[PDB]
């Protein structure tokens, strides 16, 4: 749910950076068995222990790759003493893209996934501090 | 949001009517004849109202109305009636058809005594007017007042200002 | 979503309100009218390519009722268009009028007195 | 609400996911579109019969008019399609793909 | 006139259900909009008191409504126990 | 309320009957003697094999006739109407729309079996 | 609370439900949809729809008879599955009754909205209207204003069943 | 099929869908859709053969369960008050599943899967059908109860679809599964806008039949089904291919051409209501949808694909059969910018 | 997308059944025909954005005579409160409350 996204955002950003982690970890989690569920839906995996070792993979590669973002980006902003900067959130999502990287055991897979990574959790940031709406109510 | 007010069991308490359905349908024709007026006073009353606690007087008079009717039946010939109704009851449909001859003794009774003519095919389902004191009900609804409308279209049409307007186009 | 859809004593499907006679129709040489012209000579030209036929000069009855009947039904459609921007405006217009306190005229300043801000280029 | 109610809505909820989840026989994922259509039936049913809407008591007849069209229309293609294969398999209908 | 006669001579010949079957089908079509007594059943199922007449307030100014069942205004069913 | 205790009484007594049946008489129940009966051989194939319906296009429309039925159910009922023209004029309506869907399956050979 | 007769009644309409969802051989399949059928039928009667009741259960009745028909025609195979026959049929019969089972024990011990709402149970009986009046039945009247009021109605259904004769016909034909 | 029949059968399909259009009673709606189904399903089977068969058969479970989570949601929506008219959902559950029954029946994505399969298994006539008139009624119901729709989930199903069209069309050979995909990338541009302004998702549709209407009998015409049957277009009907290209650029949404101005209208409308970032994401995604028709565009008329000596048998053969509306249709589908001030005769 | 056709024409090809207040046969009444009524009227002309908010009080009363939330949460309450009562025997239930009322016609 986005309560989900709401016991991440309801922390302040740079404190307590366990809960932070923790709360990130659960939205990489629910993502990755949501993956895992339509990739076993729509191309079944032969049996039913190769089905769950499927989703075991996605889940962990999404769970790991949301407690190594939410980690970082915490920690560099509460030791940098910058909230409210983009910065913290590009480290985080490039630690990320490294994490998905080094699980799927490829370099370019890792750059890539730093750099888009990175630069779509700054993003974000930067339309949180703006105000930003992807899906705008109608306002007129 | 508010407290419902009812009456107290001792303004509902009335000299009940204690005679089974096969008494009232041997009766009924006569009964509907002699006490039109407080049972018409009492419907008007009910389906204007739209509340059963603003015509409890109007059942009252309509109890003791009915009371009387069947205490004339009783002082003047309550043996040609106790066969009619006992031929009534005894059918499981509780049939007028099957019990001619008790009501016509029944009905030769009352109009000798009484002077009651039996009413016609027809004319207890007619729709009559009753004249009453009982000012009529403005808000049986209990409503609220009705938003205000939105103003209205007015005025002369001009057409609009520099066209369309549409990025680049004149018109 | 949906803004002329409910708008009061509006028929259901007249495509020209009585109303709309009040408003200057298009004149017969409109551009618009003009292009919707070149859309039925275009039409007509392609329906004479794709029969294999000669283009320019096939069928000339053919290609005047194209023509014609592109223009007809501009028209009309100029006259609906040019009828809901009127309608649109005099909503717009009623409705500032309305509601003053939504609208205000504030006085405005020369800008002898209002403060820029200045940024040099170099 | 009433427990009545939950009931008939758990009903069309697993008839649903009946309808979903096909296994080998067509004829199955038809009988769950059946089961659909009682359900539903017998919801819209017990909604008008509560609140006296009396017009309304006419509906549910079109509902099972309409119920059996669409089942006259879904054997008409298992006819067919157990004509092409002998056989009223699912994994028989792949040759179109995405 | 002389075709449909051998037509219809070779349909009883052959298929006198189906004869049958459109003649009192097209009886059953045609035959109740000539009938008296048509109107007499819509009036018989109008003259059936389903649900009770409720009375209306006298204004003085009623002077078709009765104030008695008993009173001659009002609708009267002589004309059905005659029928 | 009585007609569950009707109900329940008459599944009982046909229950009780077939109990009776069962546990009454002596039992010798060996293989050739439960074996299927195809009049004094063994069966050549399943008995769960496909069986043909060479009528299955009549099992298609009596669905839609049978719920013909239910828009006809309500008709002693739609007498009773004050508007006795429009009642009538939908029930036959409606009886001549069944009439010409007979017609058409009829003459384009659809209540003829597969062959 | 009174006998919770249509509460018991509700449950079997789940259960068959359940049975018949749980996509067995078609012969069981419709032996469950005319076991709830029936008591569909029960659970409309318990509150004044006998008419409709009586309706769906013979409406069903004949269809699962095509369907019987039906099935042995192109549906057999040499074993019928029948509920126990098979650990994905069983597992599916075991899981909707059980999930039934949770549905019902967490809406009438405490008062969740499990979906779209709430509720605390009660019997069905709370909710009715204590009205008094009629020489007829409401549901038999407005089910004979399909005549009188709903023209329109009339209409659109007897085309689309001439259509649907018509379809049957273009469909099954071949070539 | 009797040529009567298969008239009385188009009748019954438009008039389904006439009945969805003038309805005020959901239940009305509701036999729209299904009398539309009904007539629907022989029209696909016209020509026989198994392909046709799996079509149907795939396209009736597809529509029959979104019929029955439609009259589900309309029965809730009841429940919850006692209404039939259809005006704004009174309980956002029926709401929910109402929105997710309709974009089964338009094919949104996730639900896109059935449109590609069906459209292969049938003939051109019976796609064009399926992706032009199909989608009247859906899209009716939808614009009725706008104001009540969630955006969130219309919005991800709207992307979802203009992604997964693209996609998707990136891989195709077939010709009938290309015009799938475009259709489903077109449906998400729709629905996008459709929260917002039902003005702007009238427009666009009736655009999108336009060019869908011209592609469809320009391929009829050239009786082609796949890339390599189309490429030999070119030694028999040049024109042909010529004025196919302009109508593959037009689809792209490359300006001057009118193909652009759905998109130009859509993007313009969303910015007033403060959202720059969804429309940024649905044109630089459209470009997939561009490139395939690119794609399509070289391999048909702007290069020269090898021939076969059979030809010369057909260059001898005038067409039989004149489609009287196709010159019109491609006029409209390429040349008609400079005319959008006159979408405010739409609303 | 919505033509109008009915109110162009005056048919009323569907608008007999769309509400519970309008013109049932034999004049049977629907359950919530004055609640629907009033919220019909009070609602009528106003427009969809006004008419949520300014007959909220008319629609939330007819909402509770629809399902009745309010009614069984009331009913719910006093029974709980009597079985505690009673449990613990500090409330004697009257004679008629447990059948041995007299009863009246
Ligand atoms: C920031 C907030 C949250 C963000 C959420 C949104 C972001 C989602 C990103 C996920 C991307 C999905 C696709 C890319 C991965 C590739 C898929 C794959 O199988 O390869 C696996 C690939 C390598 O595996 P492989 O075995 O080598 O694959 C070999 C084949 O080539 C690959 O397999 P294959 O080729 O054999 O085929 C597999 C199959 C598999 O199919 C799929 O992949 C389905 C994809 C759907 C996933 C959508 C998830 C988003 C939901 C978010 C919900 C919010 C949570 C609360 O592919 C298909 O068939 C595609 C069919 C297309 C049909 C589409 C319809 C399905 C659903 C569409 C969207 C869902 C709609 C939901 C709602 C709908 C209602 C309107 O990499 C992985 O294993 C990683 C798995 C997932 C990693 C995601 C990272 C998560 C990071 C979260 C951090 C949170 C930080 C805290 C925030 C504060
Ligand atoms: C009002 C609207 C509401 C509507 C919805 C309401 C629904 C309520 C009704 C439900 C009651 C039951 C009714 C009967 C349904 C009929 C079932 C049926 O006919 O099955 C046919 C179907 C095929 O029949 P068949 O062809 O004869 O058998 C061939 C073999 O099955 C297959 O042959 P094979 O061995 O060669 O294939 C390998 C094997 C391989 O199978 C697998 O690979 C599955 C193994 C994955 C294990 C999952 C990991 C465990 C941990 C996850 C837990 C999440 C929380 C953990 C948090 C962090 C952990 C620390 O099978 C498959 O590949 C088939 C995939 C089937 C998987 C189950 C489908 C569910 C969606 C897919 C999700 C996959 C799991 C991802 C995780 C998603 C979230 C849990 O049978 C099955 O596939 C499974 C048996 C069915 C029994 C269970 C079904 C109940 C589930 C229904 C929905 C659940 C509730 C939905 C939401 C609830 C909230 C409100
Ligand atoms: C517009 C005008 C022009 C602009 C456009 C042109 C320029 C743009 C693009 C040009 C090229 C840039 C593309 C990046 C490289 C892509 C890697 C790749 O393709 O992987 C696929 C490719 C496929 O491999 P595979 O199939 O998976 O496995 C087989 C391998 O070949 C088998 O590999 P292996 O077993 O032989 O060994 C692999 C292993 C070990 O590799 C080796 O065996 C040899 C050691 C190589 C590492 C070199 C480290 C020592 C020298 C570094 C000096 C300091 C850096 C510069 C600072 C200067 C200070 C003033 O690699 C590692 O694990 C490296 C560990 C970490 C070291 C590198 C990461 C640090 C990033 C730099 C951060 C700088 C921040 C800004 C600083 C601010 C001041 C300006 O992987 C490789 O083979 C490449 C491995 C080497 C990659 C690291 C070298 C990157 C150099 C810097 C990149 C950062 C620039 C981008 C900035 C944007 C970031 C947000
Ligand atoms: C036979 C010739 C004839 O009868 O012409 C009489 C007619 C009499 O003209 P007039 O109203 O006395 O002259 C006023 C001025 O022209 C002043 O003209 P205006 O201010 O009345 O302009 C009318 C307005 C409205 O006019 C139009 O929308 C259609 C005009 C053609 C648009 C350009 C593309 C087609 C070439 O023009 C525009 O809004 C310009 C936008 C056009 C571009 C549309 C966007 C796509 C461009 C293509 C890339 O002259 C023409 O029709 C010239 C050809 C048109
Ligand atoms: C690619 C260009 C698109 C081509 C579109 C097809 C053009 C030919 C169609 C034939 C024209 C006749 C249609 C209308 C004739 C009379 C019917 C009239 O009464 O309809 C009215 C409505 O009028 C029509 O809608 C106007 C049709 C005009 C369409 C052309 C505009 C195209 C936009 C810009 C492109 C320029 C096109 C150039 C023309 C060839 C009813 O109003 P109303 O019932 O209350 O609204 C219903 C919809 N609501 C309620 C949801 C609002
Ligand atoms: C924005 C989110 C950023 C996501 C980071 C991952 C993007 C990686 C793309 C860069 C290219 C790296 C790469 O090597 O791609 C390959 C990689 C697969 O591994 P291979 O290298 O092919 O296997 C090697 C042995 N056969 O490609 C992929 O499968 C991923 C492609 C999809 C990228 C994600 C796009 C999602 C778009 C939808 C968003 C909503
Ligand atoms: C999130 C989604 C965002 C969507 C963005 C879409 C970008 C639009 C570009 C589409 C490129 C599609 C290329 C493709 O799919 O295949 C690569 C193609 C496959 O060849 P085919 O012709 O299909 O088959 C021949 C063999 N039978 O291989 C090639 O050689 C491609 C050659 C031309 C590529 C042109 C790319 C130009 C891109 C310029 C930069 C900007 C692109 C858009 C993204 C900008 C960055 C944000
Ligand atoms: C306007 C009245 C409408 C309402 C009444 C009808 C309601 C129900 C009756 C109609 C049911 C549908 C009838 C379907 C007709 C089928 C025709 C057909 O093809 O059958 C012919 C048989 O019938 C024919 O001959 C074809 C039509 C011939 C005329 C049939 C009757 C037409 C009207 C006759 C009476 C006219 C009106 C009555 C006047 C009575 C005289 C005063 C072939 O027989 P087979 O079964 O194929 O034989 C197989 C073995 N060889």
């Amino acid at each position: 749910a986005k309560t989900l996204l709401h016991k991440y955002s309801d922390i302040p950003e740079g404190t307590e950076c366990h809960r932070k982690a923790y709360a990130s970890t659960s939205i990489g989690g629910a993502t990755g068995l949501i993956v895992s569920a339509y990739s076993i839906a729509l191309k079944p995996p032969a049996s039913f222990l190769e089905g769950v070792a499927r989703t075991g993979r996605y889940t962990f590669t999404s769970a790991a790759i949301g407690a190594i973002f939410g980690l970082t980006s915490c920690i560099s902003a509460q030791v940098r003493e910058k909230p409210d900067d983009p910065l913290n959130y590009f480290i985080g999502g490039c630690a990320g893209g490294l994490t998905l990287g080094a699980r799927t055991r490829s370099y370019g897979i890792g750059a890539a996934a730093c750099a888009y990574m990175g630069l779509t959790a700054a993003l974000v940031k930067m339309g949180q501090l703006e105000g930003w709406q992807v899906f705008a109510e109608p306002k007129v | 949001p508010g407290i419902v007010e009812l009456p107290t069991l001792e303004d509902l308490k009335v000299q009940e009517v204690k005679v089974s359905s096969s008494v009232l349908k041997a009766a009924a024709h006569h009964y509907g004849a002699q006490c039109d007026k407080p049972n018409k006073e009492f419907m008007l009353c009910r389906w204007e109202e739209k509340d059963p606690r603003r015509c409890l007087e109007e059942g009252k008079l309509v109890n003791q109305c009915a009371l009387d009717f069947f205490r004339q039946i009783k002082r003047h010939c309550a043996e040609p009636f106790t066969e009619y109704w006992t031929c009534i009851d005894y059918s499981g449909l509780q049939l007028f058809r099957h019990c001619r001859k008790q009501q016509a003794k029944f009905d030769e009774c009352v109009l000798d005594k009484l002077g009651w003519v039996r009413p016609d095919l027809g004319e207890l389902s007619k729709v009559t007017k009753v004249k009453t004191d009982r000012p009529l009900p403005e808000n049986p609804y209990h409503s609220r007042a009705r938003p205000e409308p939105n103003p209205e279209a007015e005025g002369d049409l001009k057409p609009a200002k520099h066209g369309s307007r549409l990025f680049f186009w004149t018109m | 979503m949906t803004m002329m859809s409910g708008r009061p004593g509006r028929v259901p499907l007249q495509f020209l309100p009585n109303e709309a006679r009040s408003l200057p129709p298009p004149k017969l040489t409109d551009p618009r009218l003009v292009y919707m012209g070149f859309l039925g000579y275009c039409s007509g030209l392609i329906d004479n390519a794709i029969r294999r036929r000669p283009v320019v000069s096939a069928g000339l009855h053919r290609q005047l009722l194209y023509v014609t009947s592109f223009v007809f039904f501009g028209y009309y459609l100029l006259k609906r268009q040019d009828y809901m921007y009127a309608l649109r405006d005099h909503d717009m217009f009623a409705y500032v009028k309305s509601h003053p306190e939504d609208f205000p005229e504030k006085d405005k300043k020369t800008y002898g007195e209002i403060l820029e801000e200045f940024h040099p280029v170099r | 609400m009433p427990l009545v109610y939950m009931n008939i809505i758990m009903a069309f909820a697993i008839a649903l996911a009946g309808l979903l989840m096909y296994r080998s026989h067509l004829m199955s994922s038809l009988l769950c579109l059946e089961g659909m259509m009682l359900s539903l039936f017998i919801m819209s049913t017990l909604i008008i019969l509560n609140t006296h809407f009396t017009l309304a008591n006419m509906m549910p007849i079109i509902l099972l008019v309409f119920a059996a069209c669409e089942a006259a229309l879904g054997l008409s293609l298992l006819v067919m399609v157990s004509n092409t294969y002998g056989t009223d398999y699912v994994q028989n209908l792949n040759l179109l793909q995405c | 006139a002389g075709r449909i006669a051998s037509f219809l001579k070779n349909a009883w010949a052959k298929e006198p259900v189906l004869v049958a079957s459109f003649a009192i089908g097209g009886l059953a079509i045609i035959l109740p909009s000539l009938s008296p007594y048509t109107n007499y059943a819509i009036r018989i199922n109008r003259a059936t008191p389903y649900n009770y007449p409720v009375p209306l307030r006298d204004d003085g100014n009623m002077p078709d409504v009765p104030s008695h069942p008993q009173d001659p205004q009002g609708p009267s069913l002589e004309w059905l126990k005659n029928l | 309320m009585n007609i569950m205790l009707t109900l329940l009484t008459n599944v009982t007594l046909a229950s009780l009957l077939v109990l009776i049946a069962f546990w009454l008489p002596q039992l010798n129940a060996y293989s050739e003697k439960t074996s299927p009966y195809e009049c004094g051989f063994d069966p050549m194939g399943s008995a769960r094999l496909p069986f043909s319906m060479k009528f299955f296009l009549v099992a298609i429309t009596f669905l839609l006739f049978d719920l013909e039925i239910a828009l006809l159910l309500p008709l002693p009922w739609a007498s009773q109407t004050n508007n006795l023209k429009t009642m009538l004029t939908m029930a036959l309506f409606l009886l001549i729309l069944l009439a010409a869907s007979l017609a058409y399956e009829w003459t384009q050979k659809g209540l003829e079996w597969a062959e | 609370m009174t006998m919770y007769i249509a509460f018991i009644l509700s449950t079997i309409f789940v259960i068959g439900f359940v049975g018949f969802s749980s996509k067995p051989s078609p012969i069981y399949g419709g032996l469950g949809l005319i076991v709830s059928g029936g008591v569909g039928c029960g659970i409309v009667l318990n509150f004044g729809g006998s008419f409709l009741g009586l309706m769906v259960f013979l409406i069903y009745l004949g269809g699962m008879l095509v369907v019987f028909g039906y099935t042995t025609a192109m549906a057999t195979e040499m074993y019928p599955e029948v509920w126990v026959s098979n650990k994905t049929v069983f597992g599916a019969f075991v899981s909707g009754l059980m999930m039934e089972f949770c549905m019902v024990y967490y809406a009438l011990k405490e008062e969740e909205v499990e979906i779209i709402f709430k509720f605390n149970g009660l019997g069905d009986w709370v909710i009715y209207d204590t009205g008094d009046s009629g020489f007829f039945s409401e549901e038999a009247m407005g089910i004979a204003a399909l005549y009188s009021y709903g023209t329109w109605l009339v209409i659109v259904t007897g085309w689309s069943l001439l259509i649907g004769v018509v379809v049957i016909m273009e469909i099954t034909r071949g070539n | 099929m009797n040529p009567i029949i298969y008239t009385t059968l188009i009748m019954t399909v438009m008039s389904g869908t006439m009945l969805v259009m003038i309805s005020s009673h959901w239940l009305l709606i509701w036999i729209g859709f299904e009398m539309n189904l009904l007539a629907m399903i022989p029209v696909l089977m016209k020509n026989f053969n198994p392909r046709a068969t799996e079509a149907a058969t795939k396209y009736f479970l597809t529509q029959a369960t979104a019929s029955m989570m439609l009259m589900m949601a309309i029965i809730i929506n009841l429940l919850y008050s006692g209404q039939w008219t259809i005006t704004k959902m009174f309980n956002p559950v029926a709401m929910t599943m109402m929105t997710m029954a309709l974009a089964m029946k338009l094919g949104l994505s996730p639900f896109h899967f059935w449109v590609p399969e069906v459209t292969q298994g049938i003939s051109l006539q019976a796609g064009l059908l399926l992706l032009t008139w199909q989608k009247l009624a859906p899209l009716s119901v939808l614009c009725q109860i706008s104001q009540s729709i969630n955006p969130n989930l219309m919005l991800t199903m709207a992307m979802l679809s203009i992604l997964i069209g693209g996609w998707g069309g990136l891989n195709q050979t077939q010709l009938r599964k290309i015009m799938a995909y475009s259709s489903i990338a077109h449906m998400g541009w729709m629905t996008a806008v459709l929260p917002y302004n039902t003005t702007m998702t009238i427009l666009n549709l009736l655009i999108y039949i336009t060019m869908t209407l011209a592609m469809f009998m320009l391929l009829i015409h050239s009786s082609a089904t796949t890339t390599l049957s189309l490429s030999h277009t070119w030694n028999k009907m040049p024109v042909i291919t010529s004025l196919m290209m302009v109508t593959l650029l037009s689809m792209g949404g490359l300006p001057p051409l009118s193909g652009f101005m759905p998109k130009w209208m859509i993007i313009q409308e969303m910015t007033k209501n403060e959202s720059i970032i969804m429309p940024t994401l649905m044109a630089m995604t459209a470009l997939l949808n561009l490139y395939f028709y690119m794609r399509l565009a070289y391999s048909s008329s702007l290069t020269m694909f090898p021939s076969t000596n059979n030809m010369k048998m057909k260059w001898q053969f005038e067409h039989t059969k004149q489609m009287k509306l196709l010159p019109t249709m491609i006029v409209l589908s390429t040349l008609v910018l400079p005319m959008t001030p006159a979408l405010s005769s739409l609303n | 997308p919505f033509f109008d056709v009915q109110k162009r024409l005056g048919l009323d090809l569907d608008r007999w059944m769309t509400i519970q207040s309008a013109e049932q046969p034999h004049k049977i009444p629907g359950r919530c025909h004055a609640f629907e009524k009033e919220w019909i009227e009070c609602a009528h002309g106003i427009g969809g954005i006004r008419a949520e908010k300014e007959c909220k009080i008319e629609f939330d009363d007819f909402v509770e005579c629809l399902l009745r939330q309010k009614t069984m949460k009331r009913l719910s309450a006093i029974k709980r409160q009597r079985d505690k009562l009673i449990k613990e025997g500090k409330y004697t239930p009257p004679p008629h409350h447990l059948g041995k009322e007299d009863p009246r016609p």
